[PDB]
């Protein structure tokens, strides 16, 4: 389906396209930079999925423990 | 001077050593701490040359460069071995050599 | 060819901070301050468009009452931004900007004092 | 809860459409004008046919929201986002489907300048207006609405044909804003009471009759303008006259039925109560608009001012068909809406046709045409009676049904909204003869030109449509019937 | 036959075991 | 310049000069068209929005008033330029560097004629 | 003129090298930063025109 | 009455100060001037406050804006020869091009 | 300034701040007062709160 | 014993990094043998590696920067707050840097000290978030305005450049005067200046009836020390006239990470010690100021700096509407703002930075940019858009807030005030895109395409400017993390 690689992919060949068209030179000068880039997006979206998981874990963790405190006043 | 090595937040590994000397920390330097090492003063070699061409120092600059990046590598070994033996980060094979030794 | 560049060249002196007077070249239609610019009177580089909204009066000359009949009275805008940028924030009275006076035939021979010049290249 | 759809054909794809084309036409160079062109006319074209599939599917005895698809934007889940249509919305979006293909033959020959930008401008506003229309929620309807001011005043400022074009783009940008900005407000206080922004919730939620009259009046402020109601309606002629033809066919056909949708989908069925304590006040708005831009419309001397006028004073008699509050009243709103985004964008482009040619819009130059384009002179005629609500064109329908529904509440508004059949006629036909009949004007213009293939083509579907509901209203009816039925009973159970 | 360029060579070895090194440094983590 | 005015030639935007054309400090304003094989000697000054015949010559100093259309040997003033015509001058410009689109497409940043230099260099001992 | 552009014509490769890095470090300047240091930057004799030819 | 009158002994240098950029507005030197006569008043209240409370605490911080008012006067004093120095001029009319 | 003035001045200044003085011991004799009227306007605060309440 | 520095050592690593760039740049810039050569970009890029290296060091060793807490303790405090605080001023500093090579070599400023100054204000940053004693604060806030006041005058030959240092030297020195004086007085009041003690002597009392009013105008003086930090009226008229007088590097970097850090410091000093209302009510009412002011001020503005910098006024009030609520909402949002407004600060200065090469200076300069510089035209009217609040740019994010505290804490003059100064906002924002867009200038000023850095930068920017509100999940769940860890 739409993978978090594919959408990476994506990005990062789009961000290098856009590099290339601010400084007016052609869509695809210098392709190995293109590879690179999509290597880089899908790297980058695949690490931000993760990250974002192991976030809402901790979060979890933080709000366990407020509610702990805050329950406390009524003891 | 008094001091308390007690982290904020407890390590969630088994526990090694509390404390470990700064030779010992050096010499449970792992195949992977020496990976980081080489791969960070090596890209600070190399950006120390690229740097250096325009101004005509490419040799001393590629020194800087090597610099920086050999106190940076070698902390960040530091970083991680001390880590494991302190149980801060996972430390399986510090563990495996514990129960031996 | 019965259409020359000379129908439309106006002769003007251009009296510059040093006291010395310069008989200087422009054409109808076209602003003082490009005629100015012909010859480095005024940096071409410190004004490069003719418009009021990217003028700080690094354009600003002096001229006599004599010449400033012969000219449109001085807008809001254009006194505005005289008064602003005088140091004193005071306006002078035989000041113009030179991007908003356009050469006509009936200022030949108008002569102009060009003040020492502004600050214009922000960091 | 993901409650996708079953369906094959459905609004994620519709919406992806002419996305798609936007994005391809990102990477072509300005010199492949050509592949432009039929790139940009087969991506709407085919959107077009894609939302004609949703009508053939869609099942008309239902009241519940049809074809609903859900869209995940947290893996929380609080906050879950919903599509659909119903009878009141299956329409619009059809009718935006069919404009931009319009929107974008009507600027071909001029294609060689205008570039990929326009067409790019016009498949953002299509993907932008199809989602709006098709939201099952306050705050995506908000952030949709707004998206589309972002193009509409590029379209506006780039393409317009003279410098006003400036104040215009300046004015509807800041109008359209500042109505949005209190609709935000109640979208949060509603958030506060509810803590959701579903639509579906919301129907089935009880306010107080206190808060509901506040949150009319917070939705009012933004609608009032989109209608647009006096005396928040002067940015209309600015911002329609300045307009390229084709963004004056997108703001008047289209954007101009936002207001009155989402008096339809939001403030009518959600708060009753206040709906039936500010009914005279809507009433009053509504029939001095009607008067009062009629005779505005009568002492105008340019052509698209004609026209951009008399679009006010025929959504001022959709608010009297909605606040009517009863079948004939809706059906007709919902009918006059769809009747006048054909009629006025058919008109638009007539005077679009002229103003290619000769490059001028006051009436005084023009004169005589008929003896030159006998061919437009009657298409022309046409859209001039559909104009005049003619039986027999489709705004007849729906202006004698929102008469109908207006005369069985209050038969006073009634009568001041049937002055607009002396008022709408009298600036019509005024207009038709002066540019038309009479003689020609050989020194101001003596050069003419009929016209051609593309412009034909182009007036055919208007015609048809115009034709199609103007005697056989029953395909559309009977397709919102069940959706009007049940939004007139909503708040009451007896 | 040979590069003469010593600050060169550096460089490309400095280079060479940085590709190596983040290549090891990923199989191994 | 003869004509007293800074002698730099300028070339404006928009501008399309005819082939085998010869220019010498001359001014160009934006949107004009040059006709092929023109002469436009030192000082001279076409305003924008004019056009020129192909063969035209423009002695030094003169000009050629906007909006009009000259030509000849010397040049002559032949006709006012109606608002068409004068619209179309930019999309003139455009359309010729859509071409030379397809033109700078054909060349690589580099050439490879150095390879060929390498190889008669090495034949050649 | 002939002279100069017979000069620039007759350049071999390595000159040409030499003359193109030494006209990209002195496109531009920083008077300030060599007041500073104490050094005057000069610009060298091969990028520097005979007087015949300048427009005085 | 002892604390009082340390206390408003520095109190008044640092009214002095207020006072002396209020006064001063042709003459930036004394601007600076009146600002170090602030921090100076400053320094004596965490000393005076060290000695009443019996703390260390405010004698350690008195030294160290010791030490940070030597490297603002240093600072403050190079820019105002610069300023001079492209001027010619100290007169606030040379320095008041930036506006709006 | 003569040096007789800088005397002057120094000679108003101690003036000054023996005034102070009294002042300062004015406000230390009067503390007794605030803490009584302030005793009023918390208690008042109380007191209404308390039969703001009782409804 | 070598251990217990584990807690600093990103801090040491980049202040070793910057000795060793300093012995470095002085040596080889003063060598006759290499020919003077100019050493900025040189240093900017052993720089910026530096930065990374930093950044790298403090992310991957968060437990490690809390061991030896108690014997740290009495210096600074480092917990998840600050963790996360400084990994976004190593990333600002990192951008900031990437943006300045052209400008290095083309205006040929070839000062490598500007990189050395940059890096040691980092360090006195870093350090800011992690203060928790009124004494480390204050030196820490002293340490990275004496390296703005340096770097503010960095053109010592421009009348621009030297006017501004001197006003930023002036009107900094006054305010860390009346600052300095608050201080004294909460020590004077309260015997202590660690956090932790003043917490504990504060919470439970604000005003009950005995106040003290030592501590109450030490807070006060403290608290317009820090709004004359964070630039909000009426502690603000130094800010538009040192941001135009600054280099545009200076003030790239002066517009984005004092904020963070200054943020970080008024979050710990003020949420978590305890006087209460009048300190929101501070807040409150110069947040309404800002927000009125900027709006007015920006829209009389002809010159791109200016804007930008009444721009960021405006944008200060907004945020610290969200101080003023006082709730775990009010904290992450405020954290939000920062972000998002960071961001599009550094997509703007990165195009103002690339219009530099051909001297931009007026609105006006921009006409025609859609016709020579298409993609750019587009790129910077997204910005606009984006600063505007238009959604679904990031830019409504921000706004959203403002309108959901004002009908939160129940405040509707506030949501009146938002709801005009948004629309101003919104106009002089889109003058911009008028002026690049629909104007037919007779004069074009024609624009040298920008360098790969700026490009990737603004690329990434704009995908992130654009596309945020898709997928929104990470930033809201560490602000949330952030605003817990505050307490907790
Ligand atoms: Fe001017």
């Amino acid at each position: 389906p739409i993978s978090a690689t594919m959408v990476g992919a994506l990005l990062g060949l789009g961000t290098q396209m856009y590099s290339n068209a601010l400084r007016k030179l052609p869509y695809m000068r210098h392709p190995w930079e293109h590879v690179v880039g999509m290597g880089l997006g899908a790297v980058f979206a695949n690490q931000l999925v993760k990250w974002d998981v192991k976030l809402k874990e901790d979060l979890d963790v933080m709000l366990a423990k407020a509610r702990a405190a805050n329950e406390r006043r009524y003891f | 001077m008094n001091t308390d090595i007690t982290a904020l937040e407890k390590a969630q590994y088994p526990v090694v050593d509390r404390n470990p000397a700064f030779t010992k920390v050096v010499g449970n330097f792992s195949t992977l701490d020496y990976l980081r090492f080489s791969t960070i003063t090596g890209i600070s070699v190399t950006v120390g040359y690229l740097s250096g061409i325009k101004p005509g120092i490419k040799g001393p600059s590629m020194v800087t460069g090597g610099l920086i990046g050999l106190m940076g590598g070698f902390m960040y070994a530091y970083q991680n071995s001390a880590g494991r033996l302190m149980g801060f980060f996972p430390n399986d094979g510090e563990v495996a050599s514990y129960q031996k030794r | 060819g019965s259409k020359k560049v000379s129908d439309r060249i106006v002769k003007l002196s251009a009296i510059d901070p040093d006291g010395y007077k310069q008989d200087i070249i422009g054409l109808s239609g076209q602003t003082l301050l490009r005629a100015l610019t012909h010859t480095g009177l005024i940096d071409p580089a410190s004004h490069r468009l003719d418009d009021i909204e990217a003028c700080s009066a690094e354009c600003e000359v002096q001229i006599a009452e004599e010449w400033l009949e012969k000219l449109p009275p001085r807008t809001y805008d254009e006194e505005y931004v005289l008064k602003r940028s005088s140091r004193s924030r005071i306006l002078n009275k035989h000041s113009r900007l030179g991007c908003q006076v356009v050469l006509t035939q009936e200022l030949q021979g108008m002569v102009v004092a060009v003040p020492e010049a502004k600050p214009w290249d922000i960091p | 809860l993901e409650h996708f759809c079953e369906c094959y054909f459905n609004l994620s794809g519709l919406i992806l459409c002419p996305v798609l084309g936007s994005i391809i036409l990102l990477f072509i160079p300005n010199s492949r004008i050509r592949l432009i062109r039929l790139i940009g006319l087969c991506a709407s074209l085919i959107t077009f046919l894609y939302s004609l599939v949703l009508w053939i599917q869609f099942d008309s005895s239902t009241a519940k929201f049809q074809f609903v698809e859900s869209l995940r934007w947290l893996p929380y889940e609080n906050i879950n986002f919903y599509l659909g249509i119903d009878g009141i919305s299956l329409f619009f979006v059809i009718l935006t489907t069919f404009l931009i293909p319009i929107c974008i033959l009507v600027g071909w020959s001029g294609m060689r300048s205008y570039g990929k930008e326009y067409i790019i401008a016009f498949l953002i506003c299509e993907f932008l207006m199809i989602a709006v229309f098709c939201m099952l929620d306050l705050l995506l309807f908000y952030v949709f609405f707004e998206s589309v001011l972002i193009p509409m005043f590029i379209i506006i400022g780039v393409w317009g044909s003279r410098q006003r074009k400036i104040k215009a783009a300046y004015q509807f940008f800041l109008y359209t804003l500042l109505g949005s900005l209190f609709m935000l407000l109640a979208i949060l206080l509603i958030l506060f009471q509810t803590g959701t922004t579903d639509l579906q919730i919301l129907l089935t939620t009880e306010f107080s009759e206190r808060r509901q009259i506040f949150l009319w009046i917070a939705f009012f402020a933004s609608f009032a303008v989109k209608v647009p109601m006096v005396p928040v309606h002067i940015w209309l002629p600015e911002a329609h006259v300045e307009a390229p033809t084709a963004g004056s066919v997108i703001l008047a056909g289209i954007l101009l039925k936002f207001g009155t949708y989402g008096f339809l989908r939001f403030s009518i069925p959600m708060f009753p109560e206040a709906t039936l304590c500010f009914t005279p006040f809507i009433y009053t708005l509504s029939a001095i608009a009607i008067i009062y831009t009629s005779l505005t419309t009568l002492r105008q001397i340019d052509l698209k001012k004609i026209i951009a006028y008399s679009s006010v004073a025929h959504m001022n008699l959709v608010t009297i068909g909605m606040f009517s509050l009863n079948i004939q009243g809706i059906g007709g709103s919902i009918l006059l809406m769809l009747s006048h985004g054909l009629v006025s964008s058919a008109l638009f482009l007539c005077v679009g046709v002229l103003y290619d040619r000769h490059k001028t819009r006051l009436v005084r130059y023009y004169g005589g045409l008929v003896s030159t384009m006998p061919n437009f002179s009657t298409i022309f005629f046409f859209f001039t009676l559909a104009n005049m609500s003619l039986p027999g064109t489709s705004s007849f329908i729906g202006e004698f049904l929102i008469l109908v529904g207006a005369f069985q509440r209050n038969s006073l508004v009634a009568t001041l909204a049937a002055l607009g059949m002396i008022l709408g006629a009298a600036y019509s036909l005024w207009l038709y003869n002066r540019v038309v009949s009479g003689n020609l004007k050989p020194d101001f213009l003596h050069k003419f030109s009929d016209l051609n293939g593309r412009e034909v083509f182009i007036f055919i579907p208007f015609l048809v449509g115009l034709v199609w509901m103007g005697v056989y209203p029953k395909v559309f009816l009977d397709c919102m019937h069940t959706s009007v039925s049940n939004l007139v009973q909503h708040g009451k159970f007896h | 036959k040979v590069s003469e360029d010593k600050n060169r060579n550096y460089a490309v070895v400095a280079g060479v075991v940085a590709i190596v090194g983040s290549i090891g440094w990923y199989l191994k983590a | 310049s003869p004509t007293g005015l800074p002698a730099q030639t300028l070339i404006d935007r928009y501008v399309t000069v005819g082939a085998y054309s010869l220019l010498r400090s001359c001014t160009i304003e934006p949107e004009c068209i040059i006709g092929q094989h023109s002469i436009l000697m030192e000082g001279s000054l076409v305003e924008t929005r004019s056009i020129l015949e192909a063969g035209s010559v423009l002695p030094p100093g003169r000009r050629i008033p906007s909006g009009e259309l000259w030509g000849g040997n010397p040049a002559r003033f032949i006709r006012t330029l109606t608002n068409e015509e004068t619209l179309e001058i930019p999309k003139l410009a455009v359309a010729i560097n859509h071409l030379s689109g397809d033109y700078f497409s054909e060349f690589l940043p580099y050439s490879t004629i150095y390879l060929e230099v390498e190889k008669f260099k090495k034949s050649l001992g | 003129l002939a002279q100069i552009h017979a000069s620039e014509n007759s350049k071999s490769f390595e000159q040409i090298e030499v003359e193109r890095a030494l006209r990209k470090k002195y496109a531009r300047k920083d008077e300030d930063y060599d007041s500073m240091l104490g050094i005057t930057r000069e610009t060298p004799p091969e990028l520097i025109l005979p007087d015949n030819v300048l427009p005085g | 009455m002892d604390l009082i009158k340390y206390f408003t002994f520095s109190m008044i240098i640092f009214i002095l100060g207020i006072w002396g950029i209020l006064l001063n507005r042709r003459n930036i030197l004394i601007m600076l001037m009146s600002i170090e006569l602030m921090l100076l008043a400053v320094n004596l209240n965490f000393l005076v406050f060290s000695v009443s409370l019996d703390d260390m605490m405010g004698q350690v911080f008195a030294l160290l804006v010791l030490t940070v008012a030597a490297a603002e006067s240093a600072i403050g004093l190079a820019i105002f020869v610069i300023t001079f120095r492209v001027r010619g001029t100290i007169a606030v009319e040379f320095i008041n091009s930036i506006q709006g | 300034v003569k040096v007789l003035t800088y005397f002057g001045m120094t000679l108003a200044a101690f003036a000054f701040w023996q005034s102070m003085d009294k002042v300062h011991v004015w406000i230390a004799l009067h503390q007794d007062e605030k803490q009584e009227r302030m005793e009023k306007e918390a208690e008042v605060r109380r007191v209404r709160a308390e039969l703001l309440r009782k409804a | 014993m070598f251990n217990l520095f584990l807690a600093v050592f990103p801090e040491i690593f980049i202040i070793n990094a910057t000795f060793i760039l300093l012995i470095h740049g002085v040596v080889f810039s003063t060598s006759k043998k290499y020919d003077y050569p100019p050493l900025a970009s040189n240093v900017g890029w052993l720089g910026l590696l530096s930065v990374l290296i930093t950044l790298l060091l403090l992310a991957a060793g968060a437990p490690l920067l809390t061991i030896a807490h108690l014997f740290w303790n009495n210096l600074f405090r480092r917990d998840n707050f600050t963790y996360f605080c400084q990994i976004f001023l190593l990333l600002s500093t990192a951008g900031t840097i990437s943006m300045c090579f052209d400008f290095f070599d083309q205006e040929r400023f070839d000062a490598f000290e500007f990189i050395v100054l940059i890096l040691l204000s980092t360090c006195g940053m870093l350090f800011m978030i992690s203060a928790y004693d009124l004494i480390a604060m204050y030196l820490a806030i002293e340490l990275q305005s004496l390296c703005f006041y340096v770097i503010a005058a960095s053109k010592r030959k421009s009348e621009f450049s030297t006017e501004a240092g001197l006003k930023y030297l002036i009107l900094g020195a006054f305010s860390s005067g009346i600052l300095l004086f608050g201080c004294s007085m909460i020590y004077g009041s309260t015997g202590a200046t660690h956090f932790d003690q003043l917490a504990k002597i504060l919470t439970g009392y604000e005003i009950t009836g005995a106040r003290s009013s030592g501590i109450f105008m030490g807070i006060l003086f403290i608290a317009v020390g820090f709004l004359f930090k964070i630039t909000a009226v009426p502690f603000h008229m130094w800010a538009p006239d040192i941001y135009e007088g600054s280099p545009t590097p200076v003030t790239a970097f002066l517009s984005i990470a004092p904020k963070i850090s200054i943020f970080a410091n008024i979050l710990r000093v003020f949420i978590y010690g305890s006087y209460g209302a009048t300190l929101q009510q501070i807040f409150f009412f110069c947040s309404i100021a800002s927000m009125i002011l900027g709006a007015l001020a920006a829209m009389a503005q002809t010159k791109v700096k200016r804007l930008l910098a009444y721009s960021s006024i405006g944008h200060v009030g907004y945020i610290c509407i969200g101080f003023s609520c006082g709730t775990i909402e009010g904290i992450q949002s405020l954290l939000i703002g920062i972000f998002i407004y960071a961001l599009m600060t550094m997509d703007a200065f990165a195009i103002v930075l690339a219009l530099r090469q051909t001297r931009v200076k007026y609105i006006a300069d921009l006409g025609a940019l859609a016709k020579t510089n298409p993609i750019l035209a587009i790129t910077f009217s997204i910005t606009m858009f984006s600063y505007a609040g238009i959604p679904p740019l990031a830019g409504f994010c921000s706004k959203f807030y403002l309108f959901f505290a004002a009908l939160g804490c129940g405040a509707y003059f506030l949501a009146l005030v938002g709801v005009v100064t948004s629309v101003i906002g919104c106009f002089y924002y889109i003058r911009l895109v008028k002026r690049m867009f629909f104007d037919t200038p007779r004069t074009w000023i024609l624009y040298e395409p920008m360098d790969r850095n700026k490009s990737l930068l603004l690329a990434m920017t704009s995908f992130f400017i654009t596309l945020f509100l898709l997928y929104p999940s990470p930033l809201f769940s560490v602000t949330h993390q952030m605003a817990l860890s505050l307490y907790l």
